[PDB]
């Protein structure tokens, strides 16, 4: 997260990690047993880590699951991003208290200008890296429609929305990967891609979460 | 260029996703 803050403690109660070694993408809680996440993030063996805040030191509250089953979207390409959206079940359910909670998926799209909160440890520059040690986030905006397929032509699908700003400076970045935008409180977006990060007229393009409920509650019933 | 925020090192660009580059040891 460029142009963000460290997120207090107690916020963010939904956000994983995902590690293979090292943290490499972040997901969302959806109920005791599920993650979702990007299906880039997708990797055979994946350990989820529940109730983390700073991601390199153990501070007692953690949970660090294995991933049972691992399911990318039947159509999602790889080439053009295009539903880039996966789900997690996890090898035993989480412990739902204080510091591990779920969030909502939506009951509807939302629309420009919701103001929305993103969150994930990748990288805070725009030029050159630094990754932290504590969460970031950044509070960001819908944007339009029209303002996303212009800002990228012929790159926007009907399963992505662009959230941030098209002056730049504030954005998400590699290592945010998989993680939340949650607007009114509900699961709008997941990372995905872009153009380096906090670009002028390169906003973060997420995909769109609100056109996958029913398979992502299908998914679920039949798993 | 089109490149997923996924974090991962690289040594050759070949190694990134998409049109990520390998900007030193890592794509982006
Ligand atoms: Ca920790």
């Amino acid at each position: 997260i460029v142009g963000g803050y460290t997120c207090a403690a107690n916020s963010i109660p939904y956000q994983v990690s995902l590690n293979s070694g090292s943290h490499f993408c972040g997901g969302s809680l959806i109920n005791s047993q599920w993650v979702v996440s990007a299906a880039h993030c997708y990797k055979s063996r994946i350990q989820v880590r529940l109730g983390e805040h700073n991601i390199d030191v153990l501070e007692g509250n953690e949970q660090f699951i294995n991933a049972a089953k691992i399911i990318t979207h039947p159509n999602f390409n790889g080439n053009t991003l295009d539903n880039d959206i996966m789900l997690i079940k996890l090898s035993s359910p989480a412990t739902l208290n204080s510091r591990v909670a779920t969030v909502s998926l939506p009951r509807s799209c939302a629309a420009a200008g919701t103001e929305c909160l993103i969150s994930g440890w990748g990288n805070t520059k725009s030029s050159g890296s630094s990754y932290p040690s504590l969460l970031q986030c950044l509070k960001a905006p819908v944007l339009s429609n029209s303002s996303c397929k212009s800002s990228y032509p012929g790159q926007i699908t009907g399963n992505m929305i662009c959230v941030g700003f098209l002056q730049g400076g504030k954005d998400s970045c590699q290592g945010d990967s998989g993680g939340p935008v949650v607007c009114n409180g509900q699961l709008q977006g997941i990372v995905s891609w872009g153009y380096g990060c906090a670009q002028k007229n390169k906003p973060g393009v997420y995909t769109k979460v609100c056109n996958y409920v029913n398979w992502i509650q299908q998914t679920i019933a039949a798993n | 260029r089109i490149c997923p925020r996924i974090w991962m090192e690289c040594t050759r660009d070949s190694d990134c996703m998409a049109k990520c580059i390998c900007v030193a040891g890592h794509c982006g």
